[PDB]
């Protein structure tokens, strides 16, 4: 109450910087198995990231130090961006995004310098994911000379979680990068005795395609004879998002024409319209940011 | 295209001629009305049963 | 863009989930903007334009 | 008489029968 | 004593114009952010400043 | 596919050949295993009497309970049990989310099997509280539904209907929209309520792919007969008769299609005929169709009030000819419906006129109000004395 | 998403200026691509930008 600032009543919700950043960064709702045809990915990815913020006991009690770092790498558009942040959906820990830019972050007004704050604040909240990222179309002015911003971060958030306090035996803060060559890393990141795998995804494949594609198009109608197949094939990809542009299309043109339902001919139609405009993407150089 | 739209619409074209004179009259004969539409009094007799469905 | 404001019941129907955000992208002067244009002066209506320095505020 | 249902297919086909052989 | 509540009423009434002195002009608009209590709550005004303030009459 | 059980099992419980259908219904429970519940469920399945199963005689001689019935059961529970402890182990020690999902949706599948109604919702909750596919969630709801119409109790239904509503209207899936839509057909046959029914079969014939269905040429053949009860002739000779969609479909109705001609000619005769015989035929086959009663009144009136709300007047001789039922027959059906007033015609047997009042105007808007009205007269002031006391 | 309400329709011609949080899936279904259009795409622009023009045609 103003001019005196005497307390009145205390609301019981609690306020940081944290709690409004993982609100804003915002999880991803894609389940694993929408991603799925990457079946062999989310076991590689599941034992360094997740068992050890799971569980830290199972491995204090063998008598390891748990990975500081881990290290995912492929293309930006087989998925493994897509993925690697519902591995912090599925875990329940808070997103703090870090570029090595401002992106919006408030605490001093970068989280980039933080090392050391940033670990005790997550444990507060525990179990946390600091995340960098990499697709190389965001930040591409920040990609040469040190070769990359975001390595310079990670270089030294998992120098000082080495060791800090009694935090090397037990783990529960963890660090994602994604990472789309195997150039990007430095040195201490290669040798081991702190970061024990580095996780490789494939380019799109057409087996892994039929997968993602299936669980996509049981949102609307089919109706008598498989052609899943057949409109797999014929696209190359370029991304998780093309996979569900076939979808959404068929929709678009059964629409148009006041369908009342979903039909085995739209499919065919809107592989064909997304296909087209991969292709024009292709002849451009460009991913699916211009 | 054209053969199949005046189809529809021909059956059709037999209703909107009596929906017209049936409208302000009541107790009038299948006869009477059936002068205006220029068809006869018995197929009148038939669309009108349709008509009251 | 046009269809879902007229009809969200058949745009919901049909298997395309309920209307979130489009976005644009291009290199300058393709219309991106100018199809957005379009479509907002034949509709009159369902279109709030906002500039992105109306946000900002002196004080 | 609990429901008509049992009676009446034997009724519909009984009746049509004798009433089509007389006038029908 | 049922017409006295009938008078209570009539001085109800006239007390009500109390409260609507300050339901009306001047009056600064701000946003409901959400309802801790019903005596009092958190608002943030159209400042940038957020204030814990008093809900007149309890408002639902 | 699980819904084949319930095709079988319509033939043993009504009259046109009880013992030998027995043996071939006995055996899709046989393989998975139904044991626990298969006592109990014989019991409510019962509206036209014989049980499915060998724990009651009514009509005819039962088919015994066959011991791989039992060794099933016992077999594909043990696993189901081992399989699910390492999962449930593993899951702690790894991401909750994923690795017991995978393991409750295989437990659940195996516990609609034995047709656990219980032991179905438990597993499915776990699933949804964790992360999974909107079609992959969607999908496993049948599962329940399917046990549901397999006790063919009206209250157990109501109960997984409310559910099944809750959860398609997260996940979004239309396709999954479809095999929901048959099970709810099946159960709106069952009551009183074909009109219902008849919306739900249309719709689907015309794209559906064949997952969670009986037999397609079975499912065709019932689903024209269902439109007639709840469509009126107007309605009905666009849509089915004419109507582009029927070929879509594909034909199998011959019986159904004669009958639908029938009220379209205005030639009545051959629609009773026919009515008797599709009774015998498609109802008594299928499991579901009680309270036959609806049925049999339903499409008497559609018949008799055709003809009626179009004619003021007939003669006597040609309303007879028409309608091709006896006198006294013709006389005593509507005397029923006529009571209800909204046909509402008088019948002359001294001046040979059948004569029609056919109001559209205060008089049959008030009648519906009175039946109604009755029933809010009762319990209001049953409510009331509770209450004081 | 208090209602059906589709979100910001937002254009962009800066690649390096852009949040990618903005891109999580509930935010955005279908992202747009304009590109530069062939030969053929094109000379449909050129012939409504001449009918918006009135002259006697001495162009083609």
């Amino acid at each position: 109450r103003n001019d005196s600032y005497t307390l009145h009543k205390i609301l019981p919700n609690k306020v940081d910087p944290l709690v409004s950043l993982m609100m804003v960064e915002k999880v991803p709702d894609s389940t694993y198995e929408m991603i799925g045809g990457l079946d062999k990915q989310i076991k590689e990815i599941k034992e360094v990231i997740e068992l050890p913020v799971k569980h830290p006991e199972l491995f204090e009690a063998l008598g390891i130090a748990q990975p500081k770092g881990v290290l995912l790498y492929g293309p930006p558009g087989t998925g493994k961006t897509l993925l690697a942040r519902a591995v912090a959906h599925h875990t329940d820990c808070t997103f703090i995004r870090v570029s090595g830019s401002e992106l919006v972050q408030k605490f001093i007004g970068e989280g980039a310098r933080m090392v050391r704050e940033l670990f005790v604040m997550a444990r507060e909240h525990a179990p946390s994911i600091i995340f960098m990222d990499e697709i190389d179309s965001i930040g591409s002015s920040r990609l040469e000379g040190g070769s990359g911003g975001d390595s310079e971060v990670q270089r030294t958030m998992l120098e000082l979680l080495n060791q800090l306090d009694g935090f090397e035996a037990t783990k529960n803060i963890k660090v994602i990068m994604a990472t789309n060559r195997i150039d990007i890393l430095d040195s201490a990141l290669l040798r081991p005795g702190r970061i024990d795998r580095k996780i490789e995804f494939p380019p799109p494949n057409e087996e892994a395609r039929l997968d993602i594609l299936k669980i996509h198009s049981r949102k609307m109608n089919l109706t008598r004879g498989i052609n899943l197949r057949k409109i797999a094939e014929l696209m190359p990809g370029a991304s998780g998002a093309e996979v569900k542009g076939v979808c959404t299309e068929a929709g678009m043109y059964a629409l148009r024409e006041r369908r009342v339902h979903v039909t085995q001919e739209d499919f065919e139609m809107a592989v064909a319209k997304v296909m087209q405009k991969d292709s024009e993407k292709n002849m451009s150089i460009k991913k699916l940011w211009k | 295209i054209i053969s199949t739209h005046l189809a529809k619409l021909y059956d059709n074209l037999l209703e909107q001629n009596l929906i017209r004179v049936i409208e302000p009259f009541s107790r009038v004969q299948i006869e009477h009305i059936s002068s205006l539409i220029k068809l006869s009094k018995a197929d009148v007799e038939r669309k009108l049963s349709q008509m009251i469905l | 863009v046009e269809l879902p404001l007229t009809h969200f019941e058949l745009y919901k129907q049909i298997g395309i989930d309920p209307p979130r955000g489009v976005l644009m992208y291009g290199p300058p002067g393709c219309g991106k903007t100018m199809l957005a244009k379009a479509v907002a002066h034949h509709t009159t209506a369902a279109f709030i334009r906002v500039v992105g320095s109306e946000f900002v505020q002196k004080y | 008489n609990v429901e008509d249902d049992f009676s009446n297919q034997l009724r519909a086909e009984l009746e049509k029968h004798g009433y089509k052989m007389e006038t029908s | 004593i049922k017409d006295e509540q009938k008078n209570l009423k009539k001085e109800f009434l006239h007390a009500q114009e109390e409260v609507k002195r300050i339901q009306s002009i001047p009056l600064v608009i701000g946003q409901f952010l959400e309802a801790v209590d019903q005596n009092t709550a958190i608002v943030g005004s159209t400042t940038g400043s957020n204030y814990y303030v008093r809900i007149l009459s309890t408002i639902d | 596919m699980p819904l084949e059980n319930l095709e079988e099992e319509g033939l043993p419980k009504n009259p046109d050949l009880r013992i030998a259908q027995l043996r071939f219904l006995l055996s899709l429970p046989e393989h998975r295993g139904d044991t626990a519940v298969r006592e109990e469920l014989m019991a409510a399945v019962r509206e036209n009497n014989m049980a499915p199963y060998y724990e009651a005689l009514c009509k005819s001689l039962d088919w015994q309970m066959d011991m791989d019935l039992l060794s099933k059961m016992k077999k594909a529970n043990e696993e189901e049990l081992k399989r699910l402890d390492e999962e449930l182990e593993d899951a702690e020690k790894n991401l909750g989310e994923s690795e017991i999902r995978d393991a409750m949706m295989a437990k659940a599948e195996y516990l609609c099997q034995i047709g656990d109604k219980e032991g179905a919702l438990t597993a499915f909750r776990k699933t949804y509280d964790k992360t999974v596919a909107l079609g992959h969630r969607l999908d496993i709801v049948f599962y329940l539904l399917r046990i549901g119409l397999f006790y063919m109790d009206n209250d157990l239904i109501t109960r997984n209907t409310e559910k099944a509503k809750s959860l398609i209207e997260e996940g979004g899936d239309w396709d999954r929209r479809n095999r929901l839509k048959v099970y709810q057909g099946l159960y709106c046959v069952a009551i009183r309520d074909f009109k219902q029914a008849a919306e739900l079969f249309l719709d689907t014939v015309s794209t559906f792919t064949s997952y969670e269905l009986m037999d397609y040429k079975t499912f065709v053949t019932y689903t024209v007969y269902v439109s007639m009860i709840a469509l009126e002739r107007p309605d009905l000779r666009e849509k089915v008769i004419k109507g582009a969609e029927i070929l879509e479909v594909l034909h199998s109705l011959p019986a159904v299609r004669q009958y639908l001609f029938s009220l379209y000619e205005c030639r009545y005769s051959v629609f009773f005929q026919s009515l008797a015989v599709v009774e015998q035929e498609m109802k008594k086959d299928w499991l579901f169709a009680p309270h036959y009663r609806y049925y049999v009144r339903e499409m008497r009136i559609h018949a008799y009030s055709q003809l009626l709300e179009s004619y003021r007047s007939l003669t006597l001789g040609y309303m007879a000819e028409a309608f091709g039922v006896g006198v006294e027959f013709i006389d005593q059906e509507l005397s029923r419906f006529i009571a209800a007033g909204r046909l509402h015609c008088k019948i002359d047997k001294v001046n040979e006129i059948v004569e029609t009042n056919r109001p559209d105007s205060k008089n049959w808007q008030y009648q519906e109000t009175i039946k109604k009205g009755d029933l809010l007269l009762n319990r209001v002031q049953k409510l009331s004395r509770v209450i004081n006391m | 998403d208090q209602n059906v309400n589709v979100k910001v329709i937002m254009a962009t011609n800066r690649a390096d200026t852009l949040d990618p949080a903005l891109l999580r899936p509930g935010r955005l279904d279908r992202k747009i691509e304009f590109p530069l259009p062939d030969r053929r795409q094109k000379r449909l622009i050129f012939s409504t930008i001449t009918s918006k023009m009135n002259l006697s045609e001495e162009v083609d």
